[PDB]
């Protein structure tokens, strides 16, 4: 019978990811200072 | 080819928005809450640990552990004192001494392995032209003394008479690769 | 009784042995935890001829190969017979702590040893230990000893620091053997 | 009856330290994709007792190069102060009601430093001395900020007593007026207790068990439990001062339970912080806490001096 | 008597625990375990030698800042006075002067360590 | 909801080892309550459960015997007690257990496996399997 | 009930403590130390069994000789073993330390750590699988479980 050698499947393997993926998130900074200062002024009152 | 890892293109763009963003990176520990959330994410994952004596890590038929001397299905001793397993053993762990068995057969009167010299490399089992000595599956033969790890013909034949049900099957899997 | 049962035997009779984990020099050096050391008759009228462990060991290990020594007793004594007061003074000089000697009778020191031996653990002192400490060692020259067996005995002054540096403090641990004005020997 | 109250205040805190050990190990584990102790007990509830018994049965060490007096009296001081700090804690009704409670806290902690600092000297070793000097630098870093932060915080309370903050926080946490003060106090409590990222005294890969390398047995156990008691103490102080739970004069047990919840969260945050970040360098710590926290601390002290006045919000004396 | 009682009790707890730690176990004392650790090999020298520290100036100014803490700490009692302006101005002067001294030390590189 | 389903699964785990006696006998002896399909028992009494929805280190596990060859293994559990019929399956060398795919029987293979022996008697003491190489002269039993 | 029974039970308790809280030492010289790390890794977590590393020997109850022991490193190993406070145990890991291993016949190798320190258990391999070293650790636990120290104290 014919050979069997554990070759890769026909059509190649799928696309592997290797690049960096660190997704941006969070608020705009303006909003964070605003929330802090609002809580601060409310607590002062 | 190549590529830079810690090289910005260049500088000289700033606005109040970017300054506020960097100043809220500072003063709020923004890039540290990310690591905190990472470790929190790991808190809620199924851990990879296993109850060892009950559930055990996966091994292969090629796995080489304890040593054992095998027989034919007739119960005949399979080694023939050809003494190349000791010739190639790169730690000089194997001493062999032979005689005619009084049946006129080539057999060993001696087969020792200092298992504190064996590097568990498998050269002996891939050199034995009869598949007499193998390197069995076992990895749970820790002892309280050095003398127990100085084997002889009887201990190896006992390991063979013990693990043949596993050795024969793993060989059944692993030949056609060798 | 050992002769009566098994003749062709060897009976070694050492003096009070000293060594790294003995109960002779360490026993006299642990008298610092009490702020003064008692000695019957201030140590005088008592003589000690100690021996080192290596000497007794080499003696036994050669006697198990010597074709002689089949019906022979031995006196593993060692050299430099010592008087107890001067010996404890040397111990408390090599162990650089202090030295406050004072006399004590044998009956009260025996009662002390008794109530110390009231212990489920390893006692610090016993009546028989006091008695054995305060009787002198026989002049051993009626018997062969080590040099008839192949060991040259070791003086205390050369091996005592190995035993006694454990007991020193800082300010004295880095002190040598040649700064202790050695003990005064006797012959009697 | 005061002795029974001492029991109720002492033995559960020791149980809670001993189980903070287990909680630390298990949370670090599950943050490391592993399971902590689950063998000795049903879920590891006996591993602290195993650890303690093993330590108190190991032979101690009285080395030759050391000073035995400081060597033995320093762990005593450490546990004694760590366990005396818990005494005036209002939860809500304290055992010892002092009019200068936080001063007692500050003095007791600044004396708790001396346990480390005398143990490291008596242990005549290079690593112990490294650790003692590192502790000197650490205290020099954080004590100024601790005092001024607590001053500016209590400037809207009116007193150094801790029972008064339960009334100051009757309707609102002090976290909202002062979140920056709370931030820097949290990091100060972190540098205090010699906890991560500011370990810097038991710096395993820099100082191989600094101030403890010559300590083996129950002495080492004493240092360990003192650390793990001061941790819970500092979290309790954070949640008493800032995260004020609910008083409800009829029901003090509600205060006790909400205090429990908040201190548990803050201690778990300490462990989380340990698992996340690496160690500082002990000059980066001084530079940080003198060049980022102290100017801002002084400025917010100024602000909280002005703020009672231009708001007409001066607190009362009793 | 209550605080004295609590502190005596904690002292007794610690001393009893150390007695237990020292007189319960079994000992095998000898000089190779009672000599200092120093990572396998023996010390080349003593630990009781001069240790050149490099934040001595920061230590002195910590002492001065602790005195400034002492001066600032009576404010929770000062604020209940009737004036409220002399104390305002004096606290402002004190804090601004402390911060000016800190800025001078910073610029003249005292907070930095002697390399 | 979801919480309810996982709590139902927890109840199934709690009530699937006989009763409280067996539940504790398993929990304090293996530190896991996880239920699986009984693949096959041993001649000593081991159980060899299985559950394939778990990840690839917990989908097969043993629940050891309380007495193997007179050792009282209720607590002194060890991994050597798994005979070679199940070593291959437990260490995931196969997907074919000895209930369906048993091994070839031979007249020299041990019928009674042995746990690891290193401290007891019944252990291995080494020695030379060879014989006297040089033979010494046996003198006569007579004079002259 | 009886004094001997009480002593047996107290022995069981103290053995359980020393057996469940053993604190090995960060002493890894060669390749075998990587399998020691992997036994500290999540799959075979040692801390599950109450086994946590302490870098100091004086806070350590056991040493794992994981690597080759040279003539130059043997004094340090012995100093460290001495500095460990009793009760203390040793575990030789790999053919390099149990015996000489792949370097038995060389000039700068001690042909067994058992020439320098006493060994309770020998773990064989080159390297041993982390499961194998875990078997060795649990075998040391089984060994401590049968000390009978207070029993001999009672019977003296
Ligand atoms: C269980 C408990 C869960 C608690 C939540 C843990 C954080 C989870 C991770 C969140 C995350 O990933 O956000 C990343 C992001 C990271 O943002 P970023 O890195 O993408 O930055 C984006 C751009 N700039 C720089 C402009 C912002 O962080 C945030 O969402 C906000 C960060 C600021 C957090 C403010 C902390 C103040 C703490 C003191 C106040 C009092 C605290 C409460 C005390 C009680
Ligand atoms: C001192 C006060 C007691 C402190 C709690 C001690 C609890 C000891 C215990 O639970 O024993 C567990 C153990 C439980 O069994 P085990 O933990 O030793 O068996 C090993 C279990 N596996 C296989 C999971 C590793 O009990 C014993 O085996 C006997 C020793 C304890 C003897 C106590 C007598 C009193
Ligand atoms: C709740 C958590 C906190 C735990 C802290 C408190 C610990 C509680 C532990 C209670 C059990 C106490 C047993 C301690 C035994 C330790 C010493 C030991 O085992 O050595 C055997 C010792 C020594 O026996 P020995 O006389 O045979 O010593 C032999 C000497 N050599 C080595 C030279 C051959 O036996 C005892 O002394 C046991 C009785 C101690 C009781 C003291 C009270
Ligand atoms: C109404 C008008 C008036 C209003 C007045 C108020 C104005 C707004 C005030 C905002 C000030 C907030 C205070 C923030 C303090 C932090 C200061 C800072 O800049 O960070 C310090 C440090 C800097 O690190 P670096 O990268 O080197 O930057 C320095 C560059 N020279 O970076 C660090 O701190 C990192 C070291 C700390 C890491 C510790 C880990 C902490 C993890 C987060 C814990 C969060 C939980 C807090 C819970 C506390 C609740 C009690
Ligand atoms: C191994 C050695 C270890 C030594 C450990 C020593 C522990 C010291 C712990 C640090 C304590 C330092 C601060 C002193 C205690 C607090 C002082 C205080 O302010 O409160 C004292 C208290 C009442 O004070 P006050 O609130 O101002 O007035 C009450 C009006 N109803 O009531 C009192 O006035 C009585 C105070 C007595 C203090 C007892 C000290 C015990 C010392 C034992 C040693
Ligand atoms: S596996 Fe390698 S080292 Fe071991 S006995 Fe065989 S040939 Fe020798
Ligand atoms: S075991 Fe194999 S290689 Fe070695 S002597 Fe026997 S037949 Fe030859
Ligand atoms: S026995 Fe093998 S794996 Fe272990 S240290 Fe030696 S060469 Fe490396």
């Amino acid at each position: 019978s014919k050979v069997k050698q554990d070759m890769p499947p026909p059509g190649g393997y799928g696309p592997i990811d290797y690049k960096r993926n660190l997704p941006r998130r969070g608020l705009s900074g303006y909003s964070m200072f605003a929330v802090g200062i609002g809580a601060l002024i409310f607590g002062y009152w | 080819t190549y590529k830079y890892v810690n090289k910005k293109e260049q500088e000289s763009e700033v606005d109040m928005k970017s300054a506020t963003d960097n100043a809220a990176r500072i003063l709020m520990w923004t890039e540290l809450i990310r690591g905190l959330g990472m470790t929190l994410s790991y808190l809620f994952r199924e851990p990879a640990t296993i109850n060892y004596p009950f559930e055990k890590g996966p091994l292969s038929p090629r796995f080489r552990g304890e040593h054992a001397l095998r027989r034919y299905p007739s119960g005949e001793e399979r080694c023939i004192a050809c003494k190349l397993c000791e010739a190639i053993c790169p730690a000089q762990a194997i001493t062999i001494e032979a005689e005619p068995r009084a049946d006129g057969s080539r057999r060993t009167t001696r087969y020792d392995i200092d298992m504190t010299k064996c590097i568990y490399c498998g050269f002996c089992q891939e050199a034995c032209p009869v598949d007499a000595i193998v390197e069995g599956p076992n990895f749970e033969f820790s002892t309280e003394t050095h003398e127990e790890l100085l084997y002889n013909k009887e201990k190896l034949l006992n390991n063979g008479d013990k693990w043949e049900a596993e050795i024969a099957a793993n060989i059944q899997a692993d030949y056609l690769y060798r | 009784e050992v002769r009566s049962v098994f003749p062709e035997a060897i009976i070694i009779r050492p003096s009070d042995i000293f060594g790294r984990e003995d109960r002779f020099l360490n026993h006299f050096a642990n008298y610092r935890w009490f702020l003064a050391v008692p000695l019957v008759s201030l140590g005088f009228k008592t003589v000690k001829q100690p021996v080192y462990v290596a000497d007794v060991s080499k003696g036994i290990v050669n006697a198990t190969k010597d074709p002689d020594a089949v019906g022979k007793t031995f006196a593993f004594t060692g050299p430099n017979r010592y008087l107890l007061f001067h010996l404890v003074k040397y111990i408390f000089g090599m162990t650089h702590r202090t030295f406050i000697p004072y006399p004590l009778p044998l009956f009260v020191y025996s009662w002390i040893g008794k109530l110390f031996g009231l212990s489920p653990f390893e006692p610090w002192t016993t009546k028989d230990k006091v008695e054995r400490i305060h009787i002198s060692d026989v002049m051993p020259t009626d018997l062969p000893g080590l040099e008839d067996l192949g060991v040259q005995p070791t003086p205390l002054e050369l091996k005592s620091i190995e035993v006694l540096r454990r007991h020193r403090t800082y300010r004295w641990l880095s002190s040598e053997i040649e700064e202790t004005k050695p003990a005064k020997t006797v012959n009697y | 009856m005061f002795f029974i109250n001492i029991l109720t205040l002492l033995v559960p805190i020791l149980i809670a330290m001993a189980f903070l050990t287990l909680v630390e190990r298990k949370i670090l584990g599950y943050m490391q994709l592993r399971k902590g102790p689950n063998i000795v007990g049903p879920y590891g509830i006996l591993q602290p007792f195993a650890d303690a018994m093993k330590l108190f049965m190991k032979e101690p060490m009285r080395p030759l190069t050391t000073s035995m007096s400081l060597f033995i009296i320093a762990p005593t001081l450490s546990l004694t102060l760590a366990l005396s700090l818990w005494v005036p804690l209002p939860m809500p009704h304290p055992l010892i009601n002092l009019n200068l409670g936080i001063l007692f806290i500050l003095a007791t902690s600044s004396l708790s430093v001396y346990s480390i600092l005398w143990s490291g000297w008596a242990s005549n070793s290079k690593y112990s001395l490294f650790g003692a000097l590192r502790a000197v630098a650490q205290t020099i870093s954080y004590e100024v900020t601790m005092a001024i932060i607590l001053l500016s915080v209590l400037l809207m309370n009116g007193s150094y007593s801790l029972q008064t903050l339960i009334t100051t926080q009757e309707h609102m946490w002090l976290l909202l007026p002062a979140w920056p003060m709370a931030m820097m106090w949290f990091i100060s409590t972190l540098a205090e207790t010699n906890r991560a990222p500011f370990d810097l005294t038991e710096g395993e890969s820099e100082l191989v068990s600094g101030f403890n390398v010559e300590y083996a047995a129950g002495p080492f156990a004493l240092f360990f439990m003192a650390e793990y008691t001061n941790i819970i103490l500092m979290n309790a102080l954070t949640t008493i001062i800032f995260l004020g739970p609910l008083y409800y004069i009829n029901l003090p047990e509600l205060y006790s339970t909400n205090f429990m919840m908040e201190a548990l969260l803050l201690s778990s945050t300490f462990l989380w912080i340990r698992a996340s970040y690496p160690r500082f360098r002990y000059d980066q710590l001084m530079h940080l806490l003198w060049k980022n926290f102290l100017p801002l601390t002084l400025a917010l002290c100024m602000w909280h001096i002005s703020l009672p006045i231009f708001t007409a919000g001066v607190p009362p004396y009793m | 008597m209550n605080l004295y009682t609590v502190i005596f009790i904690n002292i007794l707890l610690s001393l009893t625990l150390i007695l237990v730690a020292f007189w319960l176990p079994q000992m095998n004392l000898y000089s190779e375990k009672a000599n200092p650790y120093e990572c396998g090999f023996d010390p080349t020298s003593s630990a009781r030698l001069p240790f050149s520290m490099k934040f001595f100036l920061v230590a002195i100014t910590f002492l001065l800042f602790d005195l400034e803490i002492a001066l600032l700490l009576p404010l929770p009692w000062a604020i209940q006075t009737i004036k409220t302006s002399t104390m305002m101005i004096m606290a402002f002067i004190l804090v601004t002067i402390l911060s000016l001294g800190l800025a001078y030390e910073w610029t003249q590189k005292g907070l930095e360590w002697t390399e | 909801m979801e919480l309810v389903e996982v709590l139902k699964r927890g109840v199934q785990q709690v009530t699937g080892h006989g009763g409280l006696r067996g539940l504790l006998r398993v929990f304090f002896r293996a530190n896991d309550i996880r239920i699986g399909t009984l693949v096959g028992e041993d001649k000593y009494g081991n159980k060899y459960y299985e559950d394939n929805k778990q990840f690839f280190g917990r989908h097969r596990w043993v629940i050891y015997t309380t007495e193997m060859n007179g050792k009282n293994t209720f607590w002194d559990v060890d991994g050597s007690m798994v005979p070679p019929e199940w070593h291959r399956w437990l260490h995931c060398m196969t997907d074919d257990p000895p209930t369906t795919n048993p091994p070839t029987a031979r007249k020299f293979i041990w019928t009674n496996h042995k746990f690891n022996v290193s401290a007891t008697p019944e252990q291995y003491v080494p020695y030379s399997t060879t014989r006297k190489k040089i033979h010494e002269w046996v003198p006569p039993s007579t004079p002259y | 009930s009886r004094a001997e029974y009480v002593v047996t039970k107290l022995d069981d308790l103290i053995n359980w403590a020393r057996r469940s809280s053993l604190w090995p030492m960060t002493f890894g010289l060669a390749c075998c130390a990587v399998e020691m790390m992997h036994m500290a890794a999540p799959r075979y977590d040692m801390d599950r069994f109450g086994v946590v590393f302490r870098a100091s020997p004086r806070q350590a109850d056991v040493m794992i000789v994981a690597g080759t022991l040279t003539n130059k490193m043997a004094p340090a190993l012995r100093k460290v073993y001495d500095q460990m406070p009793e009760p203390r145990y040793v575990v030789s890991m790999g053919s390099c330390a149990n015996g000489g291993g792949y370097y038995h016949y060389s000039y700068s190798v001690v042909r067994g750590c058992d020439r320098i320190v006493p060994v309770d258990i020998y773990v064989p391999g080159c390297p041993p699988t982390a499961e194998a070293l875990l078997y060795g650790i649990l075998q040391l636990q089984r060994k401590i479980k049968r000390e009978q120290k207070l029993k001999i104290w009672y019977r003296r």
